[PDB]
């Protein structure tokens, strides 16, 4: 999709415990494909995030019951420059949030949550579908503006969250993802690298 | 090596990871680059508890601000199209004004927000007046800058706190020096228990 | 063996203030000055705290040259170069001396302690492969010991939580912590199931 050099990370996974981000934010090496967060808990980095061994003081009886069950967790491959896969390692399920996954399920943005099964395999992010739908939305700004969909909107192209042991959505007493015990959000470098080309495509032109 | 750190709030929340700058002349911008150790781009850093205002207010950050170190000096220069509030309790004192005086850097403008012979000159004759007088030197290496609105005498957002989006510079230089100025500066008067 | 044998975090109240600190020298003093770049000193200091208030900035004045950790062979020691004791609470320590776990030792100015054992963890470690997954997984907190300056919390005081103090720090030990991953990604499951709504 570009010809800039590839992304030192491929991707940052931040921890969290309700609307409360835990531990410091995880960054994976492009030279490691694929990454294991996991419940468990060994401190070194490399291609284990352990979620076990982060603290929390806010934390209660409920997350600490949770936690208890993320186990090998789950698995985050790239793929194709910027192609995502998540494989669910855990004897738990695990929610996730993907525009990717929304598209192919004929379901609006973000009117959705996919539940993955224990051992399942799946592809969640598609880089050139990520590309396209930036400038899909940087178009038709061009167009309202002249006429006359911010940076907050559109970095979510590039942002995976997933939910471990509980959901949230439309048919769990959650209804958002800040509300389970304890969840992730990823976010694609490469997909945000090519945001950042698409971002200087907007004629700032927006007034005031 | 890393001459200052810098960290991104929005209101009272602290946002993001703490970013070095390890290049003599970087830029806090509002875009999406994971990886510039000379772009400190915000627009790629989340909040779960983000309101309109400041998702509003980030869309104006755009090409933001460029930092720079010349010599032993510091200066902003406002990219952005929208301006930049300023701080700076060191350049403040340089033309008087109550050090927590904030100064609005309309775009294409630049403001030179620190000088360390200045600093230093001014660590110096703290010694004498005692180790209080020292330890708040701390606050003459800090900045702290606000995008887009303003805050401080008479815009109604009196604290930085209140501004929507906003970073905070911590010299690394200047730090240093107070350091071993502060090691050396004995106790403390006013005294502490442990149960109060 | 861990390249940092622990990683420090520094807190004022129930807020976590700074970035986490990660010793890789066997030596590190935990002050309240302000040398930013310093592979030995975690340095309080320079840390800013938006939300800090009257206590916390009163308390941060006396923490001094703070508190100094070793790490000699497989032991950890706490020493108080701080003109104001600091108090620990050390589950590994604790129990060597049959104390409630969450009993808080205070360290007077210019004291020391064996804060933590390795062999006596080991240990530990070994004969809770018969207690099952649970028991494991809890031997997390021994891997953790939290630190209190100036003021000191639990029984003896008025302050019961370590989060009501003005300025703390919570230490990892990754060496421990790495030893419990090895026997962990063995011990199966939980058998409590957990539901998807509860």
């Amino acid at each position: 999709i570009s010809n800039h050099p590839a992304p030192e990370y491929w991707c940052s996974i931040a921890y969290f415990e309700m609307d409360v981000q835990v531990g410091e934010t995880f960054k994976v090496p492009s030279s490691c494909p694929i990454v294991t967060v996991d419940g468990y808990v060994d401190p070194s980095g490399g291609d284990r995030f352990c979620l076990g061994q982060l603290s929390n003081v806010h934390r209660t009886e409920a997350i600490e019951r949770a936690r208890l069950h993320i186990g090998k967790g789950v698995q985050l491959e790239c793929k194709g420059e910027g192609d995502v896969w998540v494989r669910c390692l855990s004897d738990h399920a695990v929610f996730v949030q993907s525009y990717y996954l929304d598209r192919e399920a004929g379901r609006a943005p973000g009117d959705a949550v996919h539940k993955i099964y224990p051992s399942a395999y799946i592809k969640v992010f598609d880089l050139r579908q990520c590309h396209r739908q930036m400038q899909q939305q940087a178009a038709t700004a061009q167009a309202a503006a002249a006429a006359q969909i911010g940076v907050d909107d559109l970095r979510r192209l590039c942002i995976l969250r997933m939910s471990f042991v509980k959901g949230w959505g439309p048919d769990y007493p959650r209804q958002s993802i800040k509300e389970t015990p304890c969840w992730i959000e990823i976010h694609l470098h490469r997909a945000l690298q090519l945001l950042d080309e698409v971002l200087h495509t907007m004629p700032i032109a927006d007034p005031q | 090596a890393f001459w200052c750190s810098i960290a991104y709030y929005e209101l009272n929340q602290r946002v993001g990871e703490t970013f070095h700058a390890s290049q003599p002349s970087l830029t806090v911008d509002g875009f999406t680059d994971p990886s510039n150790s000379e772009r400190f781009c915000l627009g790629l850093l989340s909040n779960v508890n983000r309101n309109a205002t400041v998702e509003m207010t980030r869309r104006h950050i755009g090409r933001g601000v460029r930092l720079y170190y010349i010599g032993g000096e510091v200066f902003a220069e406002c990219l952005s199209d929208s301006a930049i509030f300023v701080q700076s309790p060191n350049c403040n004192q340089r033309y008087g004004w109550h050090p927590a005086t904030v100064c609005k850097i309309p775009p294409g403008c630049n403001l030179k927000i620190f000088n360390n012979q200045e600093f230093a000159a001014l660590l110096a004759q703290s010694v004498n007046q005692g180790f209080e007088a020292v330890y708040q030197l701390t606050r003459m290496c800090t900045i702290r800058m606000s995008f887009v609105k303003g805050w401080g005498a008479e815009y109604r957002r009196q604290t930085v706190t209140s501004t929507p989006c906003w970073i905070e510079l911590h010299l690394n230089g200047p730090l240093q020096w107070l350091d071993k100025v502060l090691t050396q500066m004995g106790s403390p008067s006013v005294r502490c228990s442990s149960m109060s």
